[PDB]
DNA sequence: CGTACGACGTCAGTCAGTCGGGAGGACTGTCCTCCGG
C-alpha cells in the first residue's frame, strides 16, 4: 500500500516495488519509505479526556482573570505571547 | 593605598580610553597606537573631552571608572563611564545621528540623574570655546557612588583556544581549540543592551534599552530587604565584586560589610521574559575570615577578590582569594576557598594557602585568559595560572617534560620575557598589564604622554632556542584574533627581540621570521601547500590582512629588502581585489534592475537611477590606471634580470610571480574584466549618449595599454601548470611559502630560478615594445615604505637601549605633527591624485599601521565627478571608512 | 533616389509539465440496537 515519499509529495502512482520504484529508480533520486506519522487516537474517549481538562482548565482560568483574556490565549501561538500575557498580570 | 583598577580601559579596537585628573577643563583622555616611520611607534594625540551631570542643556566631576563593553563577544564601542557622584554617562563612538562616523568621534545616548533620551555629538574642549565649568571635587562617598560596574553580553557564543603542546612524535607544536558556551547572565536579542551597577550603600541598578524604541527604562532594588529603612541605608559595602556563575541568570554578589565584619554572600536572578526583566534576591551565606596564620603571625585583609570562573574548569566554584599580608614580614598569605553546596549523607571549603615573598599592592584579572597579575611592591609582576597556581614564567622549568605531551606554552610570558624594572607604584597613576601580558601601561606624575615598558630575554646569545620563542610567539596571535582583540602590544614585543638579533648576525633574524609565520597557519589549520579548492578561501581571510602586517612591521628596518615589498604588493592586490570584483558583482544586479523597471521611465526616482548607474564607473578609471601601471613594473623587472641574474636586490620578482593564488586572483580579475566589457558591449547605454564616455574609456584603456592582456594572460597561465608538475616531480611543502611569503627559491631548486629568466623574455615581450617598457614612468607605485613616510623621519631616532616606543616631545619640531610624517601626494584606495582642495579640508584620513593616507568615507568634490553637481553621492570609498586596507583602523588627519 | 528583398526581432499561440483540489475507497472507530447468560 505505501507509496514512497517522494510519488506522495509528487502525488503520482508509485510502482511501490523493493528497493526503490520506477520513477525514484528512472529519473534517478532516492526513493524512500517513511514511517507513518504518529498522531493521537481519535477516539470519543479520548476526545473527552481532551475536551473535558481543557474545560477545567478554563474554569480555574477564569478563577484568576478576566474573560477577555481567556479568549486571548486561547488563541496565542507564540509562547512569549502566552507569557507577556501573565506578566501584565 | 589601593591603586586605580578601573581608571583605564583598553578597548578592544584599541582605544585607551583612562580617567584624566590634572588638566582644569577636561577629565577623560582618548588615544591610541600609531606607528611614526613604520619602526617605531608613539601614542597619538590625546583627545581630550568633558563630562559634567548637565550636558543635556555648570561644574563637572571627577571619574570613578572606565568599563569598555568589551567584554565577551560584544562590538566593544559603547563606552559607560560612572562619576564620583553616581552618574552613569554612556558614551557610543563610531556612530552618529544622522551618518556614520571614524572610531575616536564620540556621540551621546542618555544622561542619568530620572533617566531621558537626548542624542548630541560631542566635541572636543581643544576645539570648543573657553565655557564656564570648573573643576568641582565630590569628595564625598555618596549612597550612590557605584563600587563595580558589569556589563552584560548576548547570546552570540565565542570560540577560544586553551592551551597547545609539543607533538615530539612530529616535532611540531599542535594547538587545540575549545568552544566556549555563555556562562552566567546574558541579555536577549529584542534588548538592545543591559548592564548592572552596584552602589556603595547596596542599592543596585539596571539600566537596559528596547531594541525597538529609544526610551530607556531603569530598574533599582537594595540588597538587605528588612521591613526598615534603617538598616537598608546602612550595607557600606567595603568590596562588592560580582562573578556569574554556571546558575541560570545568577549573579554571585560577593560583599563584605565591615559593620557585621564577616563576608557575606548573595544571589541575584533575573527573568528576561515586551514585559521589563524581574529582579529577584536570595541570601545564601556568612563566613568570618581567619585571625591568625598557623605559626602564630596575625592576619589583615588586604583585597578580596573573586575570580570570573566558567563551567571549562575542573571545579567551576569561584576562587575567594582573600589576601592576607603577615605585619613586619615580605610575606604575604593567599587564602583560597570555594562555595559549595551541603551535601547529604551551603558551605565553604578550603583548598590549600599559598605564601609570596613580596607585599601585593594591585591585583587584576585578565580577560578570556585566566590570569590573576599580583603588582608587587618592587614592580616585579608574578602572574599565576588558574589552572593550577604555578607561576607562567617559570612553568617550562619545573614542568615534567616525559609525557605523552610536553612543553605546555600558554602565553609568550612561558618562554621567559619577563619585564624590566617598572617604576615604583608611588610614582605611577595606575598600571595595567597589556592583554596579551607582552609589556605594562604605566602612567607617571611627571610625565604628561602614557609610557610603556615591554619584556626583555637574557640570554639573548643563546642561538638553539629561537625553535621555541618563534612558537610561543605564534600562539600569542592565535588567541588574539579568536578575541578580536588588535593585540598591537605584541608586534611591539616581537620587533625588539628581533631587532638585537640583527644587530649581531643579520642571516639568523632571517630565518627567526620564517618559523615564526610557519607555525600560525598549523595553529589555524591552515595550510599553503593544501589543494586549490582552500586556496579560494585564504584570499577572502581576514587574517591576512593582519598576518602580512606582521611582516609589515617586523622587517621595516631591513633597508632594500623584499620581505615587506612581498607582503605589501600582495595587501594592496587584496584591495585591488575588493575594487573590480567588489563592483563587479554589484553591477551585474543593475542589469536586471533595468529590464523590471522600465515601465515607469517620467518617475523622478528613475532619472537619479539612471544618473548613479553611468556614474559609478566613472570612479573606477583612477583604480585601473594603477592596475595597468603595477604590471608594467614586473614586466619592467624582467628584462633588467635578465642581463644580470646575480643581483639579490631584485628578487623580488620570483616571488610574486610564485604565489599561486594571485596567479589565479589575476586571471579572475581579467575574467571580470571581459565580462564587464562584453556586458557593456552587449547592454551599452543609450537613453544618454553623453554618458557613454565612462563607458567608452573603459573600452579604451584596456586597448590602449602598452602591452596585450591577452598575451600577459597566458603568461601567468603557463607558469602555474609548470609550477604544479614540479609538486609532483619531488614532493615538497617548503617550497610553497618560499614562492608566498620568502620571495626567494630555495638552493636546492637553483635549476628551477634559470626557467623564469629564460622563458619570460620569447613569451609576452615579443608582443609588445621593449624600448619603451624600460624607460616607462612607473615610479610613484608607493610600494616600498622608503616613499611612504618622509625622509626626515625614515631612519632609527633612538638605540635599542632606550625602547623601540619614541615620545613624541623628542620628534624634530618639523616632525611633530602627523601631516609631516607621510607623502600626502596619492591616494590610496581609489588610486587618484589629491589636488590641494582636498588636502586642505581636513576630511582626509591616515592608518596607523602603515602610514596610508585616503580620503574614503567622504563625499567627493564635484570636479572629480561626470559633471560639475551639487548632488551627494555616497560612492563605494564608504567601505572603508573606519577599518584601513591592513586592517587598521582610520582617523581623522588633524590639521 | 526609390523599390524590393532578406533578415532579425517581437508577439502570439500551442503544447507540455507541474502543483493542487480532491475522488476513490479501505479502514478505524462510533454508537446504536437488543441478544442471551
Ligand atoms: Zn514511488
Ligand atoms: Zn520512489
Amino acid at each position: 500500500e505505501q507509496a514512497c515519499d517522494i510519488c506522495r509529495l509528487k502525488k503520482l502512482k508509485c510502482s511501490k516495488e523493493k528497493p526503490k520504484c520506477a520513477k525514484c529508480l528512472k529519473n534517478n533520486w532516492e526513493c524512500r519509505y517513511s514511517p507513518k506519522t504518529k498522531r493521537s487516537p481519535l477516539t470519543r474517549a479520548h476526545l473527552t479526556e481532551v475536551e473535558s481538562r481543557l474545560e477545567r482548565l478554563e474554569q480555574l482560568f477564569l478563577l484568576i482573570f478576566p474573560r477577555e483574556d481567556l479568549d486571548m490565549i486561547l488563541k496565542m501561538d507564540s509562547l512569549q505571547d502566552i507569557k507577556a500575557l501573565l506578566t501584565g498580570l | 593605598m589601593m591603586l586605580g583598577e578601573h581608571l583605564m580601559s583598553w578597548s578592544k579596537t584599541g582605544i585607551i580610553a583612562y580617567s584624566d585628573s590634572q588638566s582644569s577643563n577636561a577629565n577623560i583622555c582618548l588615544t591610541f597606537l600609531e606607528s611614526i616611520n613604520g619602526i617605531n611607534w608613539r601614542f597619538h594625540t590625546p583627545q581630550k573631552y568633558v563630562l559634567h551631570p548637565q550636558l543635556h542643556e555648570q561644574f563637572f566631576y571627577n571619574i570613578s571608572s572606565i568599563h569598555w563593553n568589551n567584554w565577551f563577544s560584544l562590538p566593544g564601542d559603547m563606552l559607560a563611564v560612572c562619576d564620583e557622584l553616581g552618574n552613569m554617562t554612556m558614551l557610543i563612538t563610531g556612530q552618529r545621528p544622522d551618518r556614520a562616523t571614524t572610531y575616536e568621534k564620540l556621540t551621546m545616548v542618555f544622561q542619568d540623574n530620572k533617566i531621558y533620551n537626548h542624542v548630541m555629538p560631542l566635541k572636543p574642549v581643544d576645539k570648543l570655546k573657553p565655557m564656564n565649568i570648573e573643576r568641582k571635587q565630590t569628595r564625598k562617598e555618596y549612597n550612590t557612588s557605584i563600587l563595580e560596574f558589569r556589563w552584560l553580553t548576548s547570546s552570540k557564543s565565542v570560540i577560544v583556544s586553551q592551551f597547545c603542546a609539543f607533538d615530539s612524535s612530529s616535532n611540531t607544536y599542535r594547538s587545540r581549540a575549545q568552544q566556549v558556551p555563555p556562562y552566567g547572565v546574558y541579555h536577549p536579542p529584542f534588548i538592545k543592551y543591559a548592564c548592572l551597577a552596584i552602589r556603595k550603600n547596596g542599592q543596585i541598578d539596571f539600566w537596559y534599552q528596547f531594541s525597538n524604541s529609544k526610551d530607556h527604562k531603569k530598574i533599582t532594588l537594595q540588597l538587605l530587604d528588612t521591613s526598615n529603612q534603617r538598616f537598608k541605608d546602612l550595607q557600606w559595602l567595603e568590596f562588592a565584586r560580582i562573578t556569574p556563575m554556571n546558575d541560570d541568570q545568577c549573579m554571585l554578589i560577593t560583599t563584605y560589610s565591615k559593620l557585621s565584619k564577616n563576608i557575606s554572600f548573595y544571589k541575584l536572578h533575573v527573568n528576561w521574559n515586551l514585559n521589563d526583566p524581574s529582579l529577584k534576591i536570595q541570601f545564601i551565606l556568612s563566613t568570618t575570615l581567619d585571625p591568625t596564620d598557623d605559626e602564630g603571625h596575625v592576619l589583615k585583609l588586604e583585597n578580596l577578590h573573586v575570580v570570573s570562573k566558567s563551567s571549562i574548569e575542573k571545579d567551576p566554584s569561584p576562587e575567594i582569594l582573600v589576601l592576607y599580608n603577615v605585619c613586619d614580614t615580605s610575606k604575604s598569605l593567599v587564602k583560597r576557598y570555594r562555595l559549595a553546596p551541603t551535601q547529604l549523607s551551603y558551605n565553604l571549603r578550603r583548598h590549600s594557602d599559598i605564601v609570596l615573598d613580596k607585599k601585593v599592592t594591585l591585583i587584576t584579572s585578565e580577560m578570556f585568559d585566566a590570569f590573576v597579575s599580583f603588582y608587587f611592591e618592587d614592580g616585579t609582576i608574578e602572574s599565576y595560572n588558574q589552572n593550577d597556581w604555578k607561576l607562567e614564567t617559570e612553568r617550562l622549568i619545573s614542568q615534567s617534560q616525559l609525557g605523552k605531551f610536553k612543553n605546555i606554552i600558554a602565553s609568550p610570558l612561558s618562554a621567559g620575557f619577563n619585564y624590566g624594572k617598572l617604576p615604583l607604584p608611588p610614582s605611577v597613576e595606575w598600571m595595567k598589564v597589556s592583554p596579551s601580558m607582552c609589556g605594562v601601561i604605566v602612567k607617571q606624575y611627571n610625565k604628561k604622554w602614557p609610557q610603556f615598558y615591554a619584556a626583555v630575554q637574557k640570554n639573548y646569545a643563546d642561538p638553539e632556542k629561537d625553535s621555541i620563542n618563534a612558537t610561543a610567539l605564534a600562539f600569542g596571535y592565535v588567541k588574539s584574533l579568536h578575541k578580536q582583540i588588535s593585540a598591537e602590544d605584541l608586534t611591539i614585543a616581537a620587533k625588539t627581540h628581533i631587532l638585537r638579533i640583527s644587530f649581531l648576525d643579520r642571516k639568523r633574524a632571517k630565518e627567526f621570521i620564517t618559523t615564526l609565520l610557519k607555525s600560525l597557519y598549523s595553529f589555524f589549520n591552515i595550510s599553503p601547500d593544501a589543494p586549490k579548492e582552500i586556496m579560494d578561501k585564504i584570499i577572502t581571510s581576514r587574517p591576512l590582512q593582519k598576518i602580512m602586517l606582521l611582516q609589515l612591521e617586523l622587517g621595516s628596518c631591513f633597508s632594500q629588502e623584499n620581505i615587506e615589498e612581498m607582503a605589501r604588493v600582495i595587501l594592496y592586490l587584496k584591495n585591488v581585489l575588493f575594487a573590480f570584483n567588489g563592483v563587479a558583482r554589484n553591477f551585474h544586479f543593475a542589469i536586471e534592475q533595468i529590464s523590471n523597471n522600465s515601465n515607469q521611465q517620467q518617475n523622478p526616482k528613475l532619472f537619479q537611477t539612471i544618473f548613479s548607474k553611468q556614474d559609478l564607473i566613472h570612479s573606477l578609471i583612477p583604480v585601473a590606471k594603477w592596475f595597468v601601471k603595477f604590471i608594467t613594473y614586473l614586466t619592467q623587472e624582467i628584462l633588467i634580470l635578465i642581463n644580470d641574474p646575480t643581483n639579490k636586490e631584485y628578487t623580488l620578482v620570483h616571488g610574486i610571480f610564485g604565489a599561486k593564488m594571485s596567479r589565479t586572483l589575476i586571471l579572475s580579475i581579467l575574467n571580470e574584466i571581459k565580462k564587464v566589457t562584453q556586458i557593456v558591449a552587449k547592454f551599452p547605454e543609450t537613453s544618454y549618449p553623453i554618458l557613454n564616455e565612462s563607458s567608452t574609456f573603459l573600452k579604451l584603456v584596456l586597448s590602449e595599454s602598452p602591452v596585450d592582456f591577452e598575451k600577459f594572460e597566458t603568461f601567468l597561465v603557463d607558469v602555474n601548470n609548470k609550477f604544479i608538475a614540479l609538486c609532483e616531480q619531488q614532493p615538497s611543502q617548503e617550497r610553497e611559502f618560499s614562492l608566498l611569503v620568502k620571495a626567494e627559491i630555495p638552493p636546492e631548486y637553483a635549476k628551477v630560478g634559470d626557467f623564469l629568466l629564460q622563458y619570460a623574455n620569447n613569451a609576452v615581450i615579443s608582443h609588445a615594445n621593449a624600448a619603451a617598457v624600460y624607460f616607462a614612468d612607473t615610479s610613484g607605485l608607493k610600494i616600498s615604505n622608503s616613499e611612504f613616510f618622509n625622509p626626515e623621519i625614515f631612519h632609527l631616532l633612538q638605540p635599542l637601549e632606550e625602547g623601540l616606543i619614541i615620545d613624541t616631545d623628542k620628534l624634530p619640531i618639523k616632525n611633530r605633527t602627523s601631516k609631516s610624517f607621510s607623502k600626502l601626494l596619492y591616494d590610496d584606495v581609489t588610486c587618484d591624485k589629491l589636488s590641494v582642495s582636498e588636502i586642505s579640508d581636513g576630511k582626509l584620513k591616515r592608518c596607523s599601521r602603515c602610514g596610508s593616507v585616503t580620503r574614503a568615507g567622504n563625499i567627493i568634490s564635484s570636479d572629480k565627478t561626470i559633471v560639475p553637481t551639487s548632488i551627494q553621492t555616497k560612492r563605494w570609498p564608504t567601505m572603508y571608512t573606519r577599518l584601513c586596507i591592513c586592517s587598521g583602523m582610520l582617523f581623522e588627519m588633524d590639521g
